[PDB]
RNA sequence: GAGUGGUGGCCACUAUUAUUGGGCCUAAAGCGGCCGUAGCCGGGCCCGUAAGUCCCUGGCGAAAUCCCACGGCUCAACCGUGGG
RNA sequence: CCCGGGUAGUCCUGGCUGUAAAGGAUGCGGGCUAGGUGUCGGGCGAGCUUCGAGCUCGCCCGGUGCCGUAGGGAAGCCGUUAA
């Protein structure tokens, strides 16, 4: 079996091997994992939790 | 309802902004006064403080880093690190602290707290390179670039910084279960602020 | 300088004219067509 | 392969990690090479690659791309310095490129090999040529481009058994990554070896920036990292 | 949002002070607006919005 | 002055998708742009789109999903025969079935795959991949 | 941009999208036609009649009523004037440009050294020639009609 | 125009002095006991032609293409170069 | 390798002629500035036509030369029968 | 080259000549692609006022500067006044 590639929560694109991305548990509920790619972090794009709906950087 | 009464917020000067604004900060701006000075919304600050208190309680206590170059913020971060057990670096941030393993005080945290993105630019720049979440206190002048969780407040006043760090420490202690109620935290706010 | 011109579908004549016009700036092409070497060669095009 | 297993075992026991990722590798919480990518970690200890990809120390998996000597002028004469450009790979899915400086050639070679390990990346391979549709990872899955300095490089999929239709620097770099057939086009000054190598490296890296659908993975036989028979 | 252009001017229903007549006038006139009955001046033109010398009854849609 | 409404729409889309916009507005609308948008949506490159009526030629509102590498118009609109699609694919596309060419035929606007299935030619007007 | 000065002014009208006349408008089609004829007989330009109708009578553009005789098209001021025989013989903008050119020429007779004003005359005559070509193409002017300043 | 001129049936290397190619060809020449390089090159050209026919027919369609495809396969397996159940790839 | 070198010519090298596919701030290169004739490029909707354009099908574009399979000279070069 | 004098010319009227590092060393029209901060003209809103065609703040359009994100470039650098 192969492995899965992480996907940005905001834009839905894949994470390249050596970019300045980040990931962390949801601040509000702590049940889901948020991924942010370098471009989304640079431009301050908002993100939304898939479980509780809390949103925003 | 609120962590503290709004009168205390207004007395500490949390809502006072600066003469300049930024496009991405307008989600927090309440209004602009006749002298060209911008005002922050305090309810947003309370909600973000509650969320940040919930978020920071899940990390290992000694893997948290708080920094403050500004003079008025050095005492609050020191007291905050003393109370919660997190590491604190007041004053100049030595370059290479997080990227140079040969430095004597090399250290890699899991999450960082930035008092002011403009003043603490070196620490933020090094934090970007190691891929950790960033929590910052932002004023009407700052940009939200590379900020993963934002807390809108005045980050230049003395009483404002003291109150913010006092509230955050109490929230972390309450969320991780070391105090059974909000009232048990018997430490005066005046103990966090720089004197004279 | 804008986009290279002409690009129109019915602009073939002008495009061909332009290419022919600027080909004379190539020194190799000019000497071959005008036969400049044959005019001054003491050997008259022979190899020996 | 048998030599490198025991080599990695020997390296692992006597190594004292200094960073967080090194600690994760030492304690056995990370056991595969693919788990250190795509999450923003910083890589500062060469022993990580030695433990996870031991075969990059084989003599056939290393290449000295170029050696040059450069001069600094002083009132007491000329000070000479060596610049070495080198590359490493596992001939399956991972490749790294590095530059080292030194007062003598051996030091520069050692440092250049050391920096190549820290710049290691993983790529995607497949078959996307119009006249060869075999679903086997012997070429690039689609056309890609890279650039550095004045050099522009475009890589085009090729049929199986064609060979590497590219300059020698590109030949070595592509061979170290596990690619057998390709077509190419270039612009600019290819005689500047450093820029040529960097452009080829960037073109290889840009295979991860092309959006794809699940059907395409089946259609072109796209493989990420090791082929894994 | 603002894709459809929407005017900033309005039509107004006003009453003449002298005659008592009611009219409908434009809020950004380019001429002098006078009552259709008595001829008294109702709106004075300016660079932008006009000056109203009558009594405003209603701002029409 | 304005010369080609279709080229502006595609250039606008590809400019917007590179900075992570979630929706765009195409200012001069036309039937041809609607057909191109329908074809693009059929293959999953865009989301839903709608027509907004002003007193002028109308506007299109389009939702983006971040699934486009590049989109452009083809000028001039070369005629192409029913068995000559491969060289244009090599000219515009990166792999042997990567993306679509958009063709206007006497049976409507369609991708070149459907046109090749029907065995007809037409005029090339755009490429998306 | 501007035809000659290459500036990028944007000022203009912003007409909302609507089809039917508003509810609060009470004039009928015949009243509007009578008003237009009266204003024309007072000696106003076509552009001025609409301005007066908008400002004083509270009538937004008359292009909100269908033509009673031709249902396929909407109503305009020029069509209303044509229905009564009061329409201009020469299109109005051409007439205005010609009138501006005549006045400027007699200024340049007493000021032969005013070279900066002469370029304005040249630009005006360029506009006039563009317009006369367009109107000849559409049949609004006789084919033999010519512009001669010496007239 | 010009009448037909008979052409060589083999191709020479693009560069005469490449170390890797020289080593590989020397190994082959020693193993199979050929007289000169051109003989070897002759066989190489044969191989290339086969491949160039396979590449052209993969990207083709129609009635003549199928005939030529089956003819190529039959010829190749008549020489003993392919098994009886091989495909174009 | 029974061949192997010298001199001249054409193509490639060359994206140093650029439709595919080049350039013009500081390296070769934006007319000192503007107006305008031919040419080229030209906004949105509805109806008609069928010149361009696409598809199907009749009559043509000699043979030799090119590609493929099979057959005859020992195999080949060469030649014949078919398909392009 | 510095100092004391000095003809043509520099000035006006009517013509001719058509040249400059005539340089933003950057041809012109259209669509699109983060922000921040000065200044000139017009318009809108709010607050002051000695009631001034006055003062301060905010927003829209058009000019004129600086710092800068993505992208571009051999680099210097350019960056919604695009290179
Ligand atoms: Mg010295
Ligand atoms: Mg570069
Ligand atoms: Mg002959
Ligand atoms: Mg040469
Ligand atoms: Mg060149
Ligand atoms: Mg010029
Ligand atoms: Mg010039
Ligand atoms: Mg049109
Ligand atoms: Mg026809
Ligand atoms: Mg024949
Ligand atoms: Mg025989
Ligand atoms: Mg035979
Ligand atoms: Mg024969
Ligand atoms: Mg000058
Ligand atoms: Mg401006
Ligand atoms: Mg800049
Ligand atoms: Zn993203
Ligand atoms: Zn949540
Ligand atoms: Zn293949
Ligand atoms: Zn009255």
């Amino acid at each position: 079996l192969k492995f899965e590639i992480p996907v940005c929560t905001s834009c839905g694109r894949e994470i390249t091997p050596r970019e300045h991305a980040t990931h962390f548990v949801c601040p509000n509920c702590g049940e889901a994992i948020i991924w942010r790619c370098e471009t989304c972090r640079l431009l301050a794009k908002p993100y939304k939790c898939p479980k509780c709906g809390w949103e925003g950087p | 309802e609120y962590l503290v009464p709004l009168d205390q917020y207004l007395a500490a000067g949390v809502h006072i902004g600066t003469q300049q604004k930024t496009k991405d900060m307008k989600k927090f701006i309440y209004r602009v006064r006749q002298d060209g000075l911008y005002v922050l919304d305090v309810r947003k600050t309370d909600e973000r403080l509650k969320v940040a208190g919930k978020f920071l309680a899940r990390f290992d206590p000694q893997s948290i880093l708080a920094v403050s170059v500004r003079l008025y913020g050095q005492k609050p971060v020191k007291k905050f690190g003393e109370v919660t057990g997190a590491r604190a670096i007041p004053g100049r941030f030595l370059p290479g602290t997080m990227t140079n393993p040969a430095v004597k005080n090399f250290f890699e945290p899991d999450v960082i707290i930035i008092t002011d993105p403009r003043a603490d630019h070196q620490a933020m720049k090094e934090a970007i390179e190691i891929g950790i979440p960033i929590v910052a206190l932002v004023d009407t002048e700052n940009l939200l670039s590379y900020v993963d969780l934002a807390i809108p407040t005045n980050n230049k006043g003395r009483k404002a910084l003291a109150l913010i760090y006092w509230i955050l420490a109490r929230e972390i202690l309450y969320n991780r279960g070391e105090i059974s109620s909000r009232e048990e935290f018997k430490i005066p706010v005046e103990e966090f602020e720089m004197k004279i | 300088p804008g986009k290279k011109a002409p690009n129109g579908e019915f602009a073939g004549r002008k495009l061909k004219l332009k290419r022919k016009k600027f080909r004379w700036s190539d020194i190799r092409y000019k000497r071959r067509v005008l036969r400049l070497k044959e005019k001054s060669d003491p050997l008259e095009g022979a190899p020996q | 392969s048998q030599e490198w297993k025991e080599y990695a075992k020997r390296v692992l026991d006597e190594w004292q990690p200094k960073t967080k990722l090194g600690m994760l590798v030492k304690e056995g919480q990370i056991t595969d090479i693919h788990e250190i990518f795509r999450k923003g970690y910083q890589i500062k200890e060469p022993e990580i690659i030695d433990v996870l990809l031991p075969e990059v120390n084989a003599r056939e998996n290393q290449e000295i791309l170029d050696i040059a000597l450069t001069v600094r002028m002083t009132d007491s004469g000329r000070r000479v310095r060596f610049r070495v450009l080198a590359a490493v790979g596992n001939r399956d899915g991972y490749v790294g490129l590095g530059i080292g400086h030194g007062r003598e050639v051996g030091i520069a070679i050692r440092k250049a090999i050391n920096y190549a390990k820290l710049n290691i990346i993983e790529i995607k391979r497949g078959c996307g040529s119009w006249e060869c549709r075999c679903r086997r990872p012997h070429s690039v899955p689609f056309t890609v481009e890279g650039k550095e300095g004045s050099v522009r490089v475009k890589l085009i999929p090729g049929p199986r058994g064609l060979g590497l239709v590219i300059g020698d620097v590109g030949k070595k770099i592509l061979r170290l990554a596990g690619i057998q057939d390709v077509w190419s086009q270039t612009l600019g000054e290819t005689r500047t070896t450093v820029n040529f190598a960097k452009a080829v490296f960037n073109a290889l890296y840009n295979t991860n920036k092309v959006v794809v659908t699940p059907e395409m993975i089946e259609r072109y036989g796209i493989v990420v990292g090791r082929a894994m028979p | 949002r603002n894709v459809i252009p929407m005017p900033r001017s309005r039509f107004l229903r006003v009453k003449c002070i002298d005659c008592g007549n009611e009219q409908i006038v434009f809020s950004h006139p380019a001429t002098r607006v006078r009552c259709n009955v008595c001829g008294a001046t109702l709106v004075e033109p300016t660079g932008g919005k006009g000056i109203i010398r009558a009594k405003i009854l209603e701002v029409l849609e | 002055t304005l010369l080609d409404p279709l080229a502006n729409a595609l250039s606008h889309i590809t400019n917007s998708e590179r900075v992570g916009k979630r929706e765009v507005y195409i200012k001069p609308a036309s039937k041809l742009i609607g057909e191109v948008l329908r074809v693009m949506q059929k293959y999953g490159y865009i989301g839903e789109f709608e027509f907004i009526d002003d007193g002028r030629a109308g506007v299109y509102r389009v939702q983006l999903l971040g699934k486009i590498n590049k989109a452009g118009a083809i000028k001039p609109r070369f005629p192409v025969k029913a068995r000559d699609y491969e060289r244009w694919e090599k000219r515009f596309l990166p792999a042997f079935e990567f993306g679509i060419l958009i063709v206007s035929t006497s049976q409507g606007v369609m991708s070149h795959k459907e046109a090749r299935e029907k065995g007809i030619g037409g005029r090339l007007i755009a490429y998306v991949y | 941009a501007r035809m000659h000065a290459r500036k990028r002014g944007k000022s203009g009208s912003k007409r909302p999208p609507r089809t039917a006349p508003p509810i609060w408008l009470e004039y009928t089609v015949e009243d509007i036609e009578n008003l237009v004829v009266k204003l024309r007989k007072e000696g106003y330009s076509t552009a001025m009649i609409g301005t007066i109708l908008r400002d004083q009578y509270g009538i937004p553009t008359v292009k909100l009523f269908r033509d009673p005789d031709n249902p396929n098209r909407k109503l305009t001021i020029t069509r209303i004037l044509e229905k009564h025989g009061l329409a201009p013989e020469i299109p109005e903008d051409l007439m205005f440009l010609i009138k501006r050119a005549v006045n400027l020429r007699k200024h340049l007779e007493q000021h032969p050294k005013d070279l900066h004003s002469m370029r304005g005359l040249q630009l005006i005559e360029s506009k006039i020639r563009r317009l006369v070509k367009y109107y000849k193409r559409k049949g609004k002017l006789p084919k033999d009609w010519r512009y001669d300043p010496e007239q | 125009g010009d009448p037909k001129r008979q052409r060589k049936k083999y191709e020479t290397p693009p560069h005469p002095w490449i170390k890797e190619r020289l080593d590989r060809e020397r190994v082959l020449m020693d193993k199979y006991e050929l007289k000169n390089k051109k003989e070897l090159w002759k066989h190489e050209t044969q191989l290339k032609n086969f491949r160039r026919r396979a590449r052209r027919l993969l990207a083709a369609r129609g009635k003549q293409a199928e005939i030529e495809r089956e003819q190529l396969l039959a010829r190749l397996k008549r020489l003993g170069l392919l098994p009886e159940d091989a495909v174009l790839d």
